[PDB]
């Protein structure tokens, strides 16, 4: 057989169907969302991490002359001074008043501990979801994964139950972010090949390890110092670092709906939201034929006691005749209250009591045995308890909180003197022909 | 050490501490709102609950009170004028039969 | 690139240009490759066959 049905996005919390067949019992459909698991497209744009400058040795001409060229390397700067007298502890190595030169060069490449300190900046796009959900039909138990797209059915026993698509779509993600040891921070990172001294990203790479490399951070080199050969070199902090102190607080602690999200799939897991469409194909043979089920006579509904509350604190009773010995389904028809139990043993004039939980302390609704239903009204109270974490609002209300009691006092309310209008409209019209005779 | 207030939704809120795994607390309602048959004041369970939505009900009771008070009383009036005033009658005289009825 | 943030390093002279005043795109959201040729096509979803 085939059935649909929406559900909200919500873990761990079985939802009670049926699937009405004239000639056959009607059957318990259990629908339990396992876990999400939310998976956006990513795209990889460049690395970074702390930098290490290099002072190599440098181009020192005795009585000559040099230039300044060029290179490849990152952050390449080269410079240039004359009439230079270096020393050392042998003493002085050269000195010619004006033809002496030295030249000095400066690049940068990433830490040897960035291997494990590198961060990474991500492109990401179109989130896509993937749920995995536990079905039960007929004490037939079923463990399904499937992507909420409306074309792909998941494959669990063959059979194939199509959902979604999801009803309004979330994504605590920016289409930029930044990863760092196992963290993700919501970030808008620059262009590759752009950056800016003292900023977040002055260094790039494709690779952890490619060669190639580019920066910017303001390296410009200062002039030889009294005496001494040094290479006096300046240049601004690393943006890495700076962005660390105030990089904010992970998105671990700031997105809605309680995700939990990793980082090797770059994924939220579950994080709930939304309501999802679901089509059902079912086997004809987990079906039973009525008759084979048993029949119920002349059941009564009775409320032992219930608290309004969070938990199935609803508590009812039912006394029932039966020609016929096996089990049957139960079901509240009214969403506002759902059950706890799928079915139980059944008896020729046996009773049983039953727990439930309801979105409305008003506990006036109809609920099925088998193929037939009773009614069930009551009233319900608020508890003392009023913080826990549990699964709670099962039901979202339906502004059927409103009491019986205040529908009473409301309908007497209204009043209805534009009757009293009318009539007194009326008579006026008589008296007015009446005093037209004269 | 000291004591914090955090304001917890309907919904669900989510609760960080230490370096152990967190715990999840949510909340609902408890003011005494349904009444027992008798005489009470549940408005104020439904102030403690969406104070939108709730006094909205009360404003428009009002409305509807006074716009039935006002032309139920107008249009009698207006009727009880128009009998009277080409009757062009007095209180407590003869011709007044129908006023017998009226007043 | 033609995004106004990056200048292209060219003799260290930053020259900065776009963003683009109308975008193009060939590409539809979904392609197939093969054998050196691009084919524009919408392919079903991975698991949907
Ligand atoms: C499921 O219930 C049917 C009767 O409703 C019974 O015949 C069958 O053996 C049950 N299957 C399991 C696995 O309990």
């Amino acid at each position: 057989f085939e059935h649909a049905t929406t559900v909200p996005n919500v873990p761990g919390i079985p939802y009670k169907a049926l699937v009405e067949r004239a000639g056959y019992a009607p059957l318990n459909l259990e629908i339990t969302v396992v876990s999400s698991e939310l998976t956006p497209s990513t795209n990889k744009e460049y690395v970074t991490c702390k930098f290490h400058t290099v002072v190599p040795s440098p181009q020192v001409k005795c009585c000559g002359s040099l230039e300044c060229k060029a290179s490849s390397k990152a952050d390449y700067t080269c410079r240039v001074f004359g009439g230079v007298y270096p020393f050392m502890w042998g003493g002085a190595q050269c000195f010619c008043d004006s033809e002496n030169t030295q030249l000095s060069e400066a690049y940068v490449e990433f830490a040897p501990d960035c291997t494990i300190d590198h961060a990474v900046a991500l492109k990401v796009h179109t989130a896509a979801l993937k749920v995995g959900l536990r079905i039960v039909y007929g004490n037939t138990t079923a463990r399904l994964d499937t992507f909420v797209n409306g074309v792909t059915p998941g494959s669990s026993r063959d059979l194939k139950v199509i959902a979604g698509p999801i009803s309004a779509a979330f994504s605590p993600f920016d289409h930029k972010v930044v990863i760092r040891k196992g963290l993700v921070y919501n970030y808008d990172f620059p262009e590759y090949g752009a950056m800016n001294p003292g900023a977040f990203g002055d260094i790039q790479a494709s690779s952890l390890d490619a060669t190639d490399i580019v920066a910017r951070t303001d390296i410009r080199l200062l002039k030889p110092s009294v005496k001494n050969i040094h290479v006096p070199y300046t240049q601004a902090v690393s943006g890495y670092e700076m962005w660390k102190n105030n990089s904010g607080r992970p998105l671990q602690e700031t997105a809605p709906f309680g995700c939990k999200i990793e980082v090797e799939p770059l994924r939220a897991t579950n994080c709930a939201y939304g309501h999802i469409p679901i089509s059902i194909d079912i086997p004809d043979a987990a079906f039973v034929r009525s008759s084979e089920s048993p029949t119920i006579l002349e059941v009564s509904c009775t409320v032992a006691d219930c608290i309004y509350s969070a938990d199935f604190g609803g508590s009812l009773t039912l006394q029932y005749k039966a020609n016929r010995e096996g089990h049957c389904p139960v079901h509240s028809h009214s969403t506002t209250a759902v059950l706890k139990e799928a079915t139980t043993h059944v008896t020729a004039t046996g009773s049983i009591t039953l727990h439930f939980s309801t979105s409305s302390p008003q506990a006036n609704f109809i609920v099925s045995l088998c193929g037939k239903k009773t009614t069930c009204n009551a009233e319900c109270k608020p508890p003392a308890d009023h913080i826990i974490g549990e699964p709670h609002k099962v039901d979202q209300e339906f502004q059927a909180a409103v009491s019986k009691t205040s529908w009473n006092w409301l309908l007497a309310l209204f009043g209805g003197a534009s009757s009293l209008i009318v009539v007194g409209l009326i008579v006026l019209v008589c008296s007015s022909m009446l005093i037209n005779t004269r | 050490t000291t004591s914090r207030n955090f304001s917890v939704g309907r919904e669900g809120l989510e609760y960080v501490w230490g370096n152990h795994e967190p715990v999840r607390v949510w909340a609902q309602e408890s003011a005494p709102g349904d009444p027992h048959g008798w005489p009470h004041e549940i408005i104020i369970h439904y102030y403690h609950r969406h104070p939108v939505y709730t006094v909205i009900v009360l404003c428009g009771v009002a409305l509807a009170i006074l716009v039935g008070t006002a032309s139920s009383a107008a249009c009698i009036a207006k009727a009880r004028r128009d009998c009277l005033t080409p009757y062009a009658l007095a209180p407590n005289a003869t011709v007044p039969t129908a006023l017998a009825v009226l007043c």
